[PDB]
């Protein structure tokens, strides 16, 4: 989880937010996704968040079922997943990856046996998908345990109780939802920084340089953008695919410098 | 925090995004001023009585004991209207949806009788009903299709994923994520998260305590054991939840077979899959070594599921309730004897009931027993389904 | 000489080959000391009760009747084992099969609810059951068909005459002509040779004296009128014969006018025919001018006949009963506004009674008036024709 | 019906006994149908029995149900048949005529107006098949008025009520049924007789000439052919066909003589 706290430290040292993009591993393919992702953190990602492919993403929109798909069309496994996870982090050593799991993808295997293997392959952060912070316990206990951080969704309209749950169990970086549904407000802001909560991010929903200037400014520390990537790697399912995604990166980082 | 225990020991809880914990800490809320209200039960039963035409038949069998010492009765809830047991818990989650001021149904359904019911509950009552089922379920079971859109229900096949019965659940949720605040998800299984095993479990439960008071009625004293198909569970724990604290009293739950066990085609997880976190809840379920859901299979749509409901599995781990199998081959002879021998036409996934129940008398025909077939639907659903199996072989 | 009157005024009768009146006599004898019987009477209220599932819901229907002065309840014949009103009388009739010591069944059936009620009633009690049906009607509900042997019953299709239902009665006298020695003629309506229009009135009077108690019940007050349709007669009569010494009761029974009376092709031959003698009975008929008898015509099998059963003849000659008639097209509305609003689905027989309420409701929806729709069965077995007919029409 | 008391008269005084196929008017066709009327006559038969079209034989099997069907498809129709019948008996003046009707057709235009052109065009009895004699007041009333015989069925176990009424209400000749079901036993005869009975014939179901040598030595006065000939008609559908039945007639009626 220290490597979102360092990043955190010279976004605003810069001050600068985070984007943070999302694809699902192995979409479109093993060797493939790797490049994409390389060329995410080249055209100026300052973090991933990566998908493992499940059978029933349940919070996920057309877009990312079908990168979920693909993935399982190339044959892709955690267990690959978590090959190239091992690779992806020994080429970009202070990149913070972040995964975004389902429930019994983590709960399989066991979970301390989960989260042992996240750190034993240099992942960052883990976001369950299907549990929410009332079933958090033994997922955020594992967490911390083997050094990943928990990250915990902040909903539009959150209650003081989950606002405090949120700031008190989360690390590396909160959240923040943009709307209800599935893949495909700044009064709160204030309230998670007065809870000591960490760095919130806004996303779901994300695909374009507007929004992200309007959640730096609104104090928030980035934004996260999940089906615009995937789409425009949907777009032009090999060569024209990479120079998409770059062009794509550069017009949201640069919106975060203000 | 929640007002009602969430799990079954182990079993059960509220695995969904963030997103949707209000509304299912609504929906919890609405149904426990309910259940304290007897207006609403009032309402409840008037529904039940004077439009699905409670209390059902216990009907004995002379025919299909002949010669041993089995005395079976079938609980009929094949005469709901409707035609199954599905009719029951959608008229109690209709009336929630209006306590709670919501004016939209979703549902999922793969056989298509919850879908049924969710749509004719929506007519009745005035709420605009939408239904997800897998594309590949739309294609088999017209006729139940056209039944919902006669009933003025919307209709919706699902491309995702198996295009079956776990994706029409999936649908839903997904559809449910976007408002909850104005539609009310008619969950049709005592399975997903909390609070929905527990409330279609009360809303089943008539059909357990019409067959008590029938039983004593008919014969001065308890069954010796109550058996009951299991796809999600919602007529099993319907059947069952009333026995629960007579502790001789047997409760046997029917997992599909399929094609046999040993073929892995087959929708019996309880017994042979392993515990998982899917569908809003932690439950038995078949998956792969790596944690993926499984395929299940079952001749008959309505059991064709890989998971099952909580309490099932609870009741089951401290030995309270007891689960069986039984194949495909199996449950279409027992379908064929009801027929023939008792004039009932049964649901397919009612003959795996029926076809337990029929081994037990046939396994040990001087064995005295006293038992009750749970006879969820009727079977004019599946008789193109039997008529194309039956040319396929001889006969 | 008989014990009980063979006519109901003008119409009526046995007008048989003489070698059928002692199977008439015999059969008459046998209803008489039947009737008397109490142990006949407690096994024939135990399978309506147990197995058929009486007594049947009376349904207060809400929202087909908003903003009019119009009450309107469905006594639900459609919750019956089977599916329909026929089930009650065949239970009664196979018993007295039984009571005089006969093993076969002969039945005759053409939108197949009979047949189907015919083949489970002779499962349930042991019959050898066949069953005569117009082999067009063999093609268009083969649902039904593949019912009834499902059951065990042989199935007949008809190829003499027009091959309809009027041939599948004449197979079907022809047949007990044979052997009326070890079979009994399950005749499917109250219609026919005396004693059938006594004993399916008497074994069907149930539906008729539920619907008193339970308007009285829930209304503290007769209904103005009770209105069904009208095949054979068989459920009008069943719905009728209690209120008939109740004379504030109106009787309306509904023919079915087919594409319209004007174009002859329809089934209304009470009022628009003329009297005759054919099946055994004087009654009014569809016939030519010189005596031939016509084909009539409705888009609902089960009232596509003919003639009419004696005892209707008669209620409508004193003016005690009144007949009118529904066409296709507005049988067709019904069907929908019944799926659509109180989320049910109507046979097509039942939708021409249902149809002509809400033509009473409409026409004068301030007339402050309590009626009662006998839904004389469900309409499952009509949703491919209804489908199809809606196919060729836009929607 | 005095045609009849003078066969019989004519037919003992022979030591014979008679024999009275059956055909359907009309069948097949109106003109073909007097042929084979005049052959029946011309091979021996002593009187006939005539079937008007009804769309609903209940009686009959499928041999004459199709009889009828042929009649049907020639256009025949009652009223053309009374024009056959008062053809046949212009030219026959002494063979007895009876008609095997329906009751719809001697109802459907008043009892007495149907027994009154019966009488017009020289009918001498006429049986109608769905009229038992405990519905038969209306129909043997009108029958005697208009000095028509009405012929009744006596079928094989009849108790002593029906040989009774059967005995005071008949005319012309009894019906003895030989079987049960459809168009396709001595101990009675001397009951009849004992009643002053109209001398009885045996028939349904007679197709060789071994039955009616039996039934005249049983003390019947003759026996009726009915499908047996339109079977002949059935086999031949036109000139092979009157052979075949000039043939089949000569061989019953000889077989009468003893
Ligand atoms: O751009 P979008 O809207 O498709 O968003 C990309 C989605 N990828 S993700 O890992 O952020 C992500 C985050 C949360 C999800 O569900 C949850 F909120 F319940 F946790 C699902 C996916
Ligand atoms: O040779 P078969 O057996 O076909 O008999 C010929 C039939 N023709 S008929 O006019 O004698 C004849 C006589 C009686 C009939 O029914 C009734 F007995 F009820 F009256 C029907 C036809
Ligand atoms: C899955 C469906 N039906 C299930 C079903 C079942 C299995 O569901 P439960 O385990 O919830 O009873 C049993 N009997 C009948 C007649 C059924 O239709 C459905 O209609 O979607
Ligand atoms: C003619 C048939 N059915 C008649 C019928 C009728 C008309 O028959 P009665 O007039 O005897 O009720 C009414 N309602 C339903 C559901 C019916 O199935 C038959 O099943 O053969
Ligand atoms: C009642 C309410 C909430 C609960 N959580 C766990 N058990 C409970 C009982
Ligand atoms: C199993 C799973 C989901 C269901 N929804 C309705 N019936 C079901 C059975
Ligand atoms: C009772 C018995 C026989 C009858 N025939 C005419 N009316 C009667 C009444
Ligand atoms: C009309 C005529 C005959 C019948 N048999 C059964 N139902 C009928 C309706
Ligand atoms: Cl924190
Ligand atoms: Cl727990
Ligand atoms: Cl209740
Ligand atoms: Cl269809
Ligand atoms: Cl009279
Ligand atoms: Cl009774
Ligand atoms: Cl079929
Ligand atoms: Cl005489
Ligand atoms: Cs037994
Ligand atoms: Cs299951
Ligand atoms: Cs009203
Ligand atoms: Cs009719």
């Amino acid at each position: 989880m220290e490597r979102y706290e360092n990043l955190f430290a010279q976004l605003n040292d810069r001050r600068e937010g985070a984007f943070v993009p999302f694809v699902t591993l192995g979409d479109p393919g093993i060797e493939q996704s790797l490049k994409i992702i390389d060329t995410l953190i080249d055209a100026g990602a300052d973090a991933l968040e990566l998908g493992v492919p499940f059978s029933d993403p349940l919070a996920d929109g057309p877009t990312i079922q079908n990168a979920n798909l693909r993935a399982f069309a190339a044959g892709v496994t955690p267990a690959q997943c978590f090959e190239m996870l091992a690779l992806i982090r020994e080429k970009h050593p202070t990149i913070p990856i972040g995964l975004l799991m389902y429930a019994n993808l983590v709960f399989n295997n066991g979970i301390d046996a989960f989260y042992a293997r996240c750190e034993q392959v240099g992942v960052d952060s883990v976001l369950v998908a299907d549990v929410p912070v009332e079933e958090s316990a033994p997922f955020r206990q594992a967490a911390l345990r083997h050094n990943i951080a928990p990250i915990f969704i902040c909903p539009p309209n959150a209650d003081d109780d989950l606002l405090r749950q949120v700031a008190s169990y989360g690390r590396g970086y909160t959240y923040l939802l943009s709307r209800s549904g599935v893949t495909g407000l700044h009064h709160l802001i204030e309230k998670l920084k007065e809870y000591h909560a960490a760095p919130a991010l806004q996303g779901f929903g994300i695909s374009s340089p507007e929004q992200v200037s309007a959640a730096v400014r609104a104090g928030a520390a980035g934004a996260i953008s999940g089906s615009a990537i995937v789409k425009i790697i949907e777009k032009n399912l090999p060569k024209q695919m990479l120079a998409e995604l770059r062009s794509f990166v550069s017009a949201m980082k640069a919106a975060s410098r203000a | 925090t929640t007002l009602l225990n969430p799990y079954f020991g182990e079993f059960g809880g509220m695995y969904v995004p963030q997103i949707l914990m209000p509304a299912l800490n609504q929906l919890e809320e609405a149904f426990v001023s309910a259940q304290k209200d007897p207006e609403f039960q009032a309402q409840f039963a008037d529904l039940l009585k004077n439009y699905a035409g409670r209390p059902t038949a216990l009907t004995k069998c002379q025919n299909i004991t002949a010669g041993t010492r089995t005395t079976l009765y079938l609980k009929r809830e094949d005469l709901l209207h409707g035609g199954a047991h599905k009719t029951n818990q959608v008229l109690g989650q209709a009336l929630l949806a209006k306590r709670m001021g919501k004016s939209e149904i979703i549902a999922e359904t793969g056989a298509g009788q919850h879908g049924v019911a969710s749509a004719l509950a929506s007519a009745l009552l005035g709420l605009k009903c939408r239904i997800y089922m897998g594309a590949k379920d739309v294609e088999r079971q017209s006729p139940n299709v056209f039944r919902m859109r006669l009933m003025g229900a919307e209709v919706i096949p699902v491309h995702s994923g198996s295009a079956t019965l776990t994706d029409a659940c999936n649908e839903a949720l997904r559809d449910w994520s976007g408002s909850y605040e104005t539609a009310h998800y008619m969950l049709g299984t005592a399975a997903g998260p909390h609070p929905y095993p527990t409330i279609v479990r009360e809303f089943q439960r008539m059909i357990g305590e019409e067959t008590k008071a029938q039983i004593l009625d008919k014969e001065g004293r308890l069954p010796d054991a109550v058996i009951a198909c299991v796809g999600g569970g919602s007529n099993a724990i319907g059947m069952f939840a009333d026995f629960i604290n007579d502790t001789s009293v047997g409760l046997i739950g029917v997992e599909p077979g399929g094609h046999g066990i040993e073929t892995g085609e087959h929708g019996a997880p309880l017994k042979h899959g392993r515990v998982g976190i899917y569908f809003g809840m932690k439950a038995p379920m078949m998956q792969t070594a790596d944690g993926q859901i499984e395929e299940s299979y079952s001749i008959s749509a309505g059991l064709d599921f890989p998971s099952v409901g909580p309490q099932h599995a609870y009741l089951n781990s401290i030995g309270r309730a007891d689960y069986v199998s039984i194949t495909d081959d199996e449950a279409l002879e027992a379908f064929k004897t009801l027929c023939r021998h008792e004039g009932i036409i049964p649901a397919l996934e009612s003959s795996h009931a029926l076809a337990h129940a029929l081994k037990m008398m046939r396994e040990q025909p001087e064995k005295e027993q006293l038992l009750v077939v749970n006879l969820s639907g009727r079977g004019d659903k599946d008789i193109f389904t039997v008529h194309d199996i039956l040319k396929a072989r001889g006969e």
